[PDB]
């Protein structure tokens, strides 16, 4: 079994950038510290994402997640009364609106849009689009 | 879990809430359901009398 590579060098950041929708850009690899997986780095904005779902060329829509602190469920009297501890609540939509577009030519890029906005909320009911929560990582 | 004052406040809001649960906190003697039944048992304790 080969050691994974480790190579050494002086690398340029590269210049920063002004999407619009968002800022960044700097990180001159393709791949990134803690994963080894590649880094998305083209930035799609509101009506490019809302023409993209209108003429069918954007198949799915992933937005990410996060935890539900456990006071904030409903389901069971509130921790603190002293019963047995319920197992946990589900998982929030990201509430900061960070979402990943994937084109039917297989391309994929980020965007930020707020869940429940209302023009991107009625062209997923209406076209059908299939939309996504991705899982929690460990 | 919780602290132990918490157990103690919990045992005397049940207690309270059990107290309740037996039905007998709506009987008044001085009532007039009450009067209504106890009527002849006064009449005749004044006639036996």
């Amino acid at each position: 079994p080969a050691l994974p590579a480790r190579a050494t060098a002086v690398v340029a950041p590269l210049p920063e950038k002004n999407y619009g929708s968002l800022r960044g850009g700097r990180w001159p690899f393709l791949y990134d510290n803690v994963y080894g997986l590649p880094v998305v780095r083209q930035v799609a904005s509101y009506g490019e994402v809302l023409e993209g779902i209108r003429t069918g060329r954007i198949s799915q829509v992933l937005w990410f997640q996060a935890p539900r602190a456990v006071t904030a469920s409903a389901a069971a009297p509130p921790p603190g009364l002293g019963g047995p501890q319920q197992p946990q609540p589900p998982p929030l939509a990201s509430p900061d609106g960070r979402c990943l577009v994937r084109f039917a030519n297989g391309q994929v890029k980020q965007a930020v849009i707020p869940p429940g906005e209302p023009r991107i909320s009625q062209a997923l009911q209406q076209y059908g689009t299939a939309v996504s929560y991705i899982p929690l990582e460990p | 879990s919780i602290p132990t004052a918490s157990k103690n406040q919990i045992a005397l809001i049940r207690l309270n809430w059990a107290l309740n649960k037996t039905n007998i906190n709506t009987f008044t003697d001085y009532s007039k359901r009450n009067n209504l039944w106890t009527t002849q048992k006064l009449r005749n304790q004044s006639k036996n009398n």
